[PDB]
């Protein structure tokens, strides 16, 4: 038993019945739905990798949306705050063809308000806690998170996240997804 | 001083310090949320290698269930959106699968697993649900969170099995309600919800955003009844309608323990999760039911290989009657299969046994066939390596000729005169003539084929597009 | 300028002179020096000439050797405006603030309000540069006209 | 003669008949002087023009011309087949492989010649930014 | 813009002047003056006429074929996108019925 | 110098057939009596001594085979413009009429290109007498250049 067995089963029923399939990852928060999704996507990515631009893009489409989507909560250090549905499209020859990300609602309220023991969205602190001064000064923001009232309330340092690298990761996720530098800078 | 319209002229209203703070919050939220949805729309604008599509596999992670000590509008949205996905599990495994058995006329008795929560999704989704209230209430400029709380309690208390009054044992009884989403309690704080649902933006300020020098901020606000509740709802209803056109496999991820202690596994939390995910019922129905069915035409043709004397080629064979003879010939336990109108039915023991017998019978025949295919693949590829070796050989020979010629003093005649001479005048002419005529023939036939087929397909789809467009017009009229 | 600069300046006059060797265009020569060097206001050309008559502008043709110093003198008027100086100009005509200028009032401004311009040039300079709504991306128009 | 394509034989006949500038039926030093001055450039003043007669002193006919070129033609083959062979050799069929792949394979698979001649041609251009062996240019530089 | 257009256009006019100057240069009497102007020569006039006629046909069709191939691709791309839109619209009519 | 024109342009080695295969002796050279078949190649004219003056002016007679071929390479230089000329005409007038007046361009090029004298303007007027249409046909001109 493994999640990779379910992904292979869905690819087999696809090729045999000639019908669309789905893999419906579910549970409580903190169980692994985002990582299992990243693994199912890794399944199709590496399967098409032995037999790539879309292959990589579908994997990175999770963490780039996570860094904006997601905030450390009391229930998980990396709990996402938006619903996502992916379609992975395959051609007749069974190779990877296209993908389609539909997202249902971002927790927009979090951007200005956090309870004790929970962060604002990770993009905020990882731009503040920064290895790159240029991001810190182009925003002309202070390196200390605490003075900005809306993000600073709640809790802003976490036991398990290297925000310097999570910033590096989100930067790389937009690099591979091909967001232009002007778009990436404008959204920061 | 936001500008509001009164007739054709705009009037100016002075804002309070608290309400300008709230408006700056709303501007921060709506710029963030639009920036996120635009980032998704740009992801969906890449992720497209423009290749023709025939099958998709939809992978869903639509929320973690969550309890915090403080839950708000999106903690309702996230818990609800998962709630629908688990009710989809209930419907697919226990309704959709079990109804098919009775429809096919199998001697099967429908068993009620009792796993249903459709009352609580209807509690949210229905035009009388919580999200329906928050959308009907947020239109009124004179609405307030406290009356929203009154009407919200009045409509559901004593009318929904999942809606109950809160206890507020930990205090804070200012304005609370609790909703028992599938995986347990979640308590909610009603404060601020209406402003969050409407998200009213100061129209002068967004009009200035539209007017911004920053191309993104204009693109975000270009083209700024349709509340956040309603838009989310319609996306999630699209989700289920898009998903019912797929064959689903479910994955139940279980949290073991609160404290992140790895390798530790708290039995009460995991077992309660298996209880709420209804997994033991999925075991019961997979063991008792029939996990796999194949169309008579597809399987008779696929596994006739098990006994070609039962299904001889050329001779007429009925798929149902042939399937009856073949399966009787396998000598398997006759209680492990059933006959449907258009699908054959197998237990999991028989399915697995037929699967393996098909794999072995195919292995004995097709491995011989594959041995021949490996024969032809290796032979042809290594012949290509022999041809590429031969080309390498004539390359190194001509390179040796090339050195022999340029070091040769006579090369002055050889190099310059032959481009001038008749061979470059005529052999190149013949080469271009045959190249052009061959490309002419192939390009002409391929383009005519494609156009003739594709124009009639396009017009057929465009007519269907206009018919459904008229249907949409009828919808927009009724709405 | 380099001695090889004046030769290629010379052959502009040599193509524009329709005479075999006694013409240079008193009415059109200053207009060409814009291309070979920097560009003045025509009034400054008239001030270096010393305010001649309009009939002189239509009938007179001047002598080239006296004009070689005029090349440098017309080049001499520094404090020409920069990119930001120009881009803040058309914003006063922009009554929207978004970065577009409607061509119905842009051509009006360029024709009616500043120095005189040959109107066909005003027609053809913006031709092809318009958008479907009937406006101009003037920060592009300025970075167009400063560069090429 | 079976080794030659009749095209090259007729081309050799065309060259031999055009090279006999004085209708001599034979080649001499003065014919070489006019050929180099008309075809080439005034830089041909070097003594090397006298060394060219040393290679084949005395009159030579088309038969010996053909036999001398034929023995000199060892390792040469008709251009049309070499074009086809190069198009088959390329995996992509269009001249875009990198030099390091081809030089490694040619030296490994057969006939370990000196590496330096193939290396000097293929590294005459940087293989990381200009490694594309546009074989038409290679075959023509060898010949045309 | 005026300056550069005038120079390039007059340079082309200088090429046109070279064309006519060349003809007067050619109004000298060589053997070729008789044979080139009138058409009796087989390989030069006839085979070049074959080159020009065949190339004319090939290149005209080359255009037609490349633009046609593109147009067929464009329709394919339109049918692929319409196929997605038709399926999403089929789902959307069910969604709209739910709106009703 | 003069030999380089033969090397720059192409479609000229084919003209050597207009020597090689129209020769009456098929031996390799223009003899002093090839005029006998030039009169037949034209058809409407006959023997004249001026053809001998042609044979003496254009060539030294049978001495060197290449001098005939290079004489044709000397004439070759004209072939370069047709690549440019089509564009030059489209940029001159893109609408299609191309009604470039004869006496208009007759006075244009004198002002535009070099200083044309009486023998050059004699050659320019002889190049195309003003037709009643009053415009130089760009197509007729290109076919003339052809
Ligand atoms: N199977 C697993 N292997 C490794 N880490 C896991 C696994 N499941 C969950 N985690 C960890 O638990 C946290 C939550 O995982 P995630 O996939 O984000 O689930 P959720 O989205 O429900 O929070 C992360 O820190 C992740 O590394
Ligand atoms: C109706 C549903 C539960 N189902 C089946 O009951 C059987 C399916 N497929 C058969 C044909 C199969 C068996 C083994 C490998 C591939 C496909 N698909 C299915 O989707
Ligand atoms: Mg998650
Ligand atoms: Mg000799
Ligand atoms: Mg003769």
């Amino acid at each position: 038993p493994h999640i990779f067995s379910i992904s292979d089963n869905a690819y087999q029923y696809m090729l045999t019945d000639r019908e669309n399939q789905s893999i419906l990852i579910t549970g409580e928060s903190g169980a692994g739905k985002t990582v299992n999704t990243k693994r199912v996507i890794q399944y199709f990515a590496v399967i098409a990798a032995i037999g790539g631009t879309l292959e990589d893009q579908i994997i990175q489409a999770n963490p780039a949306l996570e860094a904006f989507g997601n905030a450390k909560t009391v229930r998980n250090d990396n709990s996402s705050r938006f619903g996502k549905f992916i379609r992975i499209h395959f051609g007749a020859t069974g190779k990877l063809a296209s993908a389609d990300i539909e997202t249902y609602l971002l927790e927009k309220s979090r951007v200005i308000f956090q309870l004790k023991a929970e962060r604002d969205y990770h993009i905020f602190y990882q731009i503040l806690s920064n290895k790159k001064p240029e991001l810190l000064d182009m925003l002309l923001i202070t390196n200390n998170p605490y003075d900005y009232a809306f993000i600073s309330q709640g809790e802003t340092t976490v036991a398990s996240i290297d925000d310097a690298e999570e910033l590096m990761a989100t930067d790389n996720a937009f690099d591979v997804l091909g967001f232009t530098s002007e778009e990436k800078n404008s959204m920061y | 001083h936001p500008r509001v319209k009164v007739g054709n002229e705009y009037v100016t209203k002075g804002q309070n310090v608290q309400q300008v703070i709230y408006a700056t919050g709303a501007l921060a939220k709506a710029v963030y949320e639009r920036m996120f949805n635009w980032m998704v729309t740009r992801i969906n604008a890449t992720l497209e290698t423009k290749q023709p599509r025939q099958y998709f596999i939809g992978v869903l992670d639509i929320a973690g269930f969550e309890i915090f000590d403080f839950n708000s509008f999106e903690q309702l949205c996230i818990n609800f959106t998962n709630e629908k996905l688990q009710q989809f599990f209930n419907h697919h495994m226990f309704v959709l699968e079990q109804e098919e058995y009775k429809k096919e006329g199998i001697e099967w008795t429908f068993i009620d697993f009792g796993m249903d929560l459709q009352a609580c999704i209807d509690l949210i989704e229905k035009p009388m649900g919580i999200m329906s209230i928050l959308e009907e209430e947020c239109m009124f400029p004179k609405a307030t969170d406290m009356t929203f709380k009154a009407k919200l309690f009045d409509n559901h208390l004593g009318k929904s099995a999942n809606f109950q009054k809160p206890r507020n044992i930990k205090g804070k009884p200012e304005a609370h309600f609790s909703l028992i989403h599938y995986a347990g309690i979640v308590d909610y704080n009603i404060i601020g919800w209406l402003q969050k649902n409407k998200d009213p933006l100061n129209e002068t300020v967004v009009g200035l955003y539209q007017k911004s020098s920053l191309k993104l901020l204009s693109t975000l606000f270009a083209n700024y009844f349709q509340t956040v509740s309603a838009l989310h709802r319609e996306n999630l209803n699209k989700l289920m309608t898009n998903l019912r056109s797929t064959h689903p496999h479910f994955v139940r991820c279980i949290i073991p323990n609160e404290t992140k202690s790895p390798g530790v596994m708290d039995n009460p939390l995991v077992m309660h999760q298996l209880r709420c995910n209804g997994v033991l019922e999925g075991i019961r129905i997979c063991r008792k039911g029939f996990p796999n069915r194949i169309l008579y035409g597809d399987f008779r043709q696929r596994y006739r290989i098990l006994n070609p004397a039962a299904i001889p080629e050329g001779q007429f064979i009925d798929s149902r009657k042939g399937a009856e003879k073949l399966l009787s010939s396998l000598d398997i336990d006759h209680n492990q299969y059933k006959f449907g109108h258009t699908k054959v039915f197998f237990k999991a023991g028989l399915l697995g046994l037929l699967e393996e017998m098909r794999d072995e019978r195919l292995s004995r025949i097709i491995t011989r066939i594959q041995a021949q295919s490996r024969g032809v693949l290796a032979r042809m590829e290594y012949k290509k390596l022999l041809e590429r070796r031969d080309s390498l050989l004539v390359i190194q020979w001509n390179i040796r000729a090339f050195m022999g010629v340029k070091n040769w003093p006579w090369m002055k005649l050889y190099f310059k005169i032959k481009p001038l001479l008749k061979s470059a005048e005529r052999e190149k002419e013949m080469a271009s003539m045959k190249e052009e005529f061959t490309r002419l023939k192939e390009a002409l036939e391929k383009s005519e084929a494609r156009r003739k087929e594709l124009e009639e397909k396009m017009v057929s789809l465009l007519q269907e597009k206009n018919d459904l467009q008229l249907q949409v017009q009828a919808e927009q009229d009724n709405l | 300028f380099s001695k090889e600069q004046q030769e290629d300046f010379k052959e502009a006059f040599l193509l524009f002179d329709r005479t075999g060797e006694c013409k240079i265009t008193l009415s059109q020569v200053g207009d060409v020096l814009r291309a070979l060097g920097t560009n003045p206001t025509n009034a400054e050309v008239k001030k270096v000439l010393g305010n001649p008559s309009n009939e002189e502008m239509n009938a007179k043709k001047i002598e080239f050797e006296q004009f070689l110093p005029m090349m440098q003198a017309i080049s001499n008027n520094k404090d020409q405006g920069g990119y930001e100086d120009f881009v803040e100009g058309l914003r006063v005509f922009d009554k929207e603030g978004n970065g577009t200028v409607m061509g119905a009032e842009l051509r009006h401004v360029l024709a009616t309000l500043g120095e005189k311009m040959k109107e066909e040039e005003v027609e053809a300079l913006l031709a092809g540069q318009e958008d479907s709504n009937g406006c101009i991306n003037y920060e592009a128009f300025v970075k167009h006209i400063m560069s090429v | 003669f079976s080794m030659f394509d009749q095209t090259q034989i007729q081309e050799f006949k065309e060259a031999f008949t055009v090279i006999d500038q004085n209708r001599d039926g034979i080649i001499d030093k003065e014919d070489l002087r006019d050929t180099f001055a008309a075809m080439g450039r005034l830089n041909v003043k070097n003594e090397e023009l006298d060394a060219m007669m040393k290679e084949a002193s005395g009159p030579i006919n088309f038969t010996v011309f053909l036999t001398m070129f034929g023995e000199k033609l060892k390792g040469a083959d008709p251009e049309d087949v070499i074009t086809g062979a190069f198009k088959v050799l390329d995996p992509e069929g269009k001249g875009t492989i990198k030099k390091q792949f081809l030089e490694e394979l040619l030296t490994t698979q057969c006939d370990r010649f000196s590496q330096e001649e193939i290396k000097n041609m293929w590294a005459a251009f940087p293989p990381d930014v200009g490694g594309n062996v546009d074989y038409k240019n290679i075959c023509y530089v060898i010949t045309h």
